[PDB]
RNA sequence: AUUCCGGUUGAUCCUGCCGGAGGCCACUGCUAUGGGGGUCCGACUAAGCCAUGCGAGUCAUGGGGCGCGCGCGCGCACCGGCGGACGGCUCAGUAACACGUCGGUAACCUACCCUCGGGAGGGGGAUAACCCCGGGAAACUGGGGCUAAUCCCCCAUAGGCCUGAGGUACUGGAAGGUCCUCAGGCCGAAAGGGGCAUGCCCGCCCGAGGAUGGGCCGGCGGCCGAUUAGGUAGUUGGUGGGGUAACGGCCCACCAAGCCGAAGAUCGGUACGGGCCAUGAGAGUGGGAGCCCGGAGAUGGACACUGAGACACGGGUCCAGGCCCUACGGGGCGCAGCAGGCGCGAAACCUCCGCAAUGCGGGCAACCGCGACGGGGGGACCCCCAGUGCCGUGGCAGCCACGGCUUUUCCGGAGUGUAAAAAGCUCCGGGAAUAAGGGCUGGGCAAGGCCGGUGGCAGCCGCCGCGGUAAUACCGGCGGCCCGAGUGGUGGCCGCUAUUAUUGGGCCUAAAGCGUCCGUAGCCGGGCCCGUAAGUCCCUGGCGAAAUCCCACGGCUCAACCGUGGGGCUUGCUGG
């Protein structure tokens, strides 16, 4: 699997960076949540805590699926702004 | 009042059982590989809508006029129906026979990526078909002006090797 | 039988002058009481989550509203229901932005970029005049704001004019009178957000509103009612217009 | 597609009605693989009756206490505040300013919100919670002691209201209006509270305006009946008053006799109104349950308290009509809220998950709650896209055997998806496997002049008409045509129908000219000149919500669907 970064935006009121970007998998399955966020840190060089991701989301036919990240600069203010629900799905947090 | 419920998108014939008309419908399902006739009647009636269109915007007075009038020759034009140079009198003389040729199916077939339009109906429902970068699986999409010159074989596909058993039987014809 | 006042909306029943789906849910945010009309306004909610972007749910609309971080007229607004209308300024310092909320020439209100200098000004229409207790002069303006003005230069204000002021402090600035070489920008109307200079104005009998003729940028002529017609400037608008 | 065909005679041309052929809605027979989208599912008969569970709370930054852990932190009830008058459901009643559109209120009220100008001084009191006794089958409820507040009261000042005499500063098109001066009187505020801290945040009262939501008035528009012709008696107006938030016979005392009506009053019948919907080439005909705006109602009827707002859908009082518990003393309930049950019927779903999204209430906030809303479950609701195989050799007249290919769909698995699941989407393995019926077959009208059975019997038949021993018309088999996951039957609307005729029908003999004449209203009216500009035409301003309808572009694979923009619709009103 390859990504490849479509767009970013700051937002500096929450304390955030949101990133847009496309994932290929050409003759492969939809990628877990692991290898993409160990891809997505390892090269913009970000922690691996204070980093959430929303929906990879699949197409009919493509083999190119989408995705969208939050990266925090705390994870204070990551616990409080975010919803337990996708700190869970992702295993930032226990149930 | 009520509210609106959705209609068909297609016509039926005033009479069912008229000879001239069985006999042409029965042509065109058997030459074109239609599965029934409600295919034939959905084309006849997009014909039809353009055929009014036409006659509605024909000598008529109107920035709109002139706006709709251009709009619906540069649709036919990206459809694939019409040259850049053509004017609203060429609408009333197009057939059902240029919707039926614009259609994936036919094309497929006419590009000799199939030997039949039942084979070609049976690659395109079963994925190994893709026009510029996506696969379609609908026989009907009416395929336009601008993705005619990029179809063919889908990346992961027995047929895209050209080496296939079934790829040297069609290309056997051509 | 309704017994009391409405405390819902739906969104097949909001007002054209949004930028909002009306299919996608059931409820929109009913607003509360405040300046401008309901026509003519819009809810801080929407300006933060819909059009700017900085969120995607009311949740952290809410909190971003509640941190003390919006300004509007150079005023914390905490709440979500608080309107915004025409003239007004939409500033964010944590990011150095500023708008002036606006409408089309369809009439919906969009945000008009603008710098942190003309971000300190407000132009304020006069709409009535009044005398208070203690022979005081009381304008009331197109905000629905009020303000104290003494007995000796009464006849400096009049029920058309414009005030510029100072917005956190106000404090005026800058009188521009109604006269037939003023220069106008229209809200509301079929003419809506256009531009131009008076040319006459038509009186009536018995209660029929006045009427004014402008003259286009490029030598265009039309007509609108003197209500709707926006003083700002004498030759040379003040504020930065699209 | 601005369409026709069959049927009155021994044969013909007309008139005229019946039927066929199309679409939409409800019920139903037989049959049924998949996915997606949407504003579908006890409206038609009973606005009939209901077991059980839920559908409205929240505030410790208003107050006092009690319990649990090291003055501090957690939990419970009470006092107090805001809300509970919205949201949700139904269509009984209503032929009306109820609704729609244009206008008015200079004749009115408005807690929560915004702006400006001003204030917060001095005193007092009670009582829940708690302790000591309890009563009662229950429902409920008594006595004594003790106590606090953003609870209650008093004084003051500001302020509100009425009247009279003056001045003429403001708005407006126009002052019984606002402002200034003087006088005589009635009513009469406030929580300087809570928190942080060494001033800030949330709050309290008064005044001027706005906003939001309402109340009231007017012009115009909108079903059938004459075997319904005269109706009205506070009825129509005036003077003076009362009452109301406010104008008003709204109500009262007095003075008059007026008001509506053949251009159809009154009375009766039926009915929630509109945006819109179905159909048709259109002119037009019909309907107006589901989504939005408005109105009305909560077993039937009437009447009140509290509150900014109710004559109150999950608050109160009485009568009528039903039901439930009882220790027989007394007490309680009405699903036209979500599920669910009985009954009525031809005729309509689970006694499921969650506050993650949209919103509302409360709260400084964090957040809590919500059968609204969202998510699934069941259903031949509506729409869109597909499937039940394909290729080659040979053969027969579309199907057979031989060989090969594919996997939408089916069986199983890993990820993503999701509040959590499920569906869906990417990928892996297996395998032509796993998936067509309904009606018709004499002519309208498309497809057999084949076999057998029955024999005016049995049966068929929209209509014409078949059947009495050689049945192309009944029953079965074999063939064939139409549509096709759908296809037939019964009721209703539009069209067919120029059989309701403005466009656009007829009256010598087919239905149809009053027995004849006079004339009232109404409709239709000779030629020229001058004026006006009411109708009429053009141009421009303010209105006719959104959704729905047409077109283009864009996003879910395309589409149905959703978004951006341009036109239309709103049968029209109004200023120049």
């Amino acid at each position: 699997m390859e990504i490849k970064v479509t767009e970013i935006r700051e937002n500096k009121l929450l304390g955030r960076k949101e990133i847009y970007f496309d994932v290929l998998h050409e003759g492969e399955p939809t990628p877990s949540r692991e290898a993409v966020k160990g891809k997505l840190v390892a090269m913009l060089d970000l922690d691996p805590n204070t980093t959430v991701i929303q929906y990879i989301r699949s197409y009919f036919g493509s083999n190119v699926s989408k995705g969208y990240a939050k990266a925090y600069e705390t994870r204070e203010r990551m616990l409080y702004i975010e919803p337990e629900y996708i700190l869970v799905r992702d295993g930032l947090v226990q149930k | 009042g009520d509210p609106k419920r959705q209609r068909k998108k297609y016509e039926t014939p005033s009479h069912p059982w008229i000879k001239e008309r069985l006999d042409r419908e029965r042509v065109l399902k058997r030459n074109y590989a239609l599965k029934n006739k409600k295919e034939l009647w959905r084309h006849e009636t997009q014909l039809k809508e353009f055929r009014r269109r036409a006659r509605r915007l024909l000598a008529a007075r109107g920035k709109q006029a002139e706006i709709e009038r251009q709009q619906l020759l540069q649709r036919l034009y990206r459809l694939g129906l019409l040259p850049a140079d053509a004017v609203l009198d060429d609408v009333l003389s197009l057939t059902v026979e240029d919707v039926l040729e614009r259609r994936l199916q036919t094309i497929v077939y006419r590009k000799g990526l199939a030997r039949t339009m039942k084979q070609a109906r049976q690659l395109i429902v079963h994925g190994h078909i893709e026009v510029n970068g996506q696969v379609i699986r609908s026989p009907g999409y009416l395929v336009l002006r601008e993705e005619e010159d990029t179809i063919t074989y889908a990346k992961g596909s027995p047929f895209a090797k050209e080496g296939h058993p079934e790829r040297m039987v069609i290309e056997q014809a051509k | 039988a309704r017994k009391g006042p409405k405390r819902h909306l739906k969104r097949l029943a909001a007002p054209t002058s949004w930028y909002i789906h009306r299919k996608a849910y059931k409820w929109a945010v009913r607003p509360s009481p405040g300046p401008h009309s309901m026509k003519t306004s819009i809810p801080l909610i929407y300006i933060v989550r819909d059009y700017l972007g900085y969120a995607k749910t009311a949740r952290e609309a809410r909190k971003i509203l509640n941190e003390g971080k919006i300004l509007v007229d150079g005023r914390v607004r905490k709440d979500y229901k608080f309107p915004v209308g025409i003239m007004d300024v939409v500033s964010i310092p944590e990011t150095g932005e500023h708008y002036r909320v606006l409408p089309n020439r369809i009439g919906k209100l969009i945000l008009h970029p603008i710098s942190e200098e003309e971000a300190k000004l407000k132009p304020f229409r006069i709409n009535n005049k009044r005398m208070v207790k203690g022979a005081k002069v009381q304008l009331n303006l197109h905000d629905g704001s009020n303000h104290l003005v003494s007995l000796a230069e009464k006849d400096a204000y009049k029920t058309s004019y414009t005030v510029i002021m100072q917005v956190p402090e106000r404090q005026i600035v800058k009188v521009l009178p109604f006269e037939v070489g003023a220069y106008v920008f229209v809200t509301q109307g079929k003419n809506v957000a256009r531009k131009g200079k008076i040319v006459e104005v038509r009186q009536f009998p018995m209660g029929w509103p006045d009427v004014v003729t402008i003259e286009d940028e490029n030598g265009e002529l039309f007509d609108t009612l003197k209500e709707y017609a926006f003083v700002i400037g004498k030759d040379k608008p003040e504020i930065s217009l699209p």
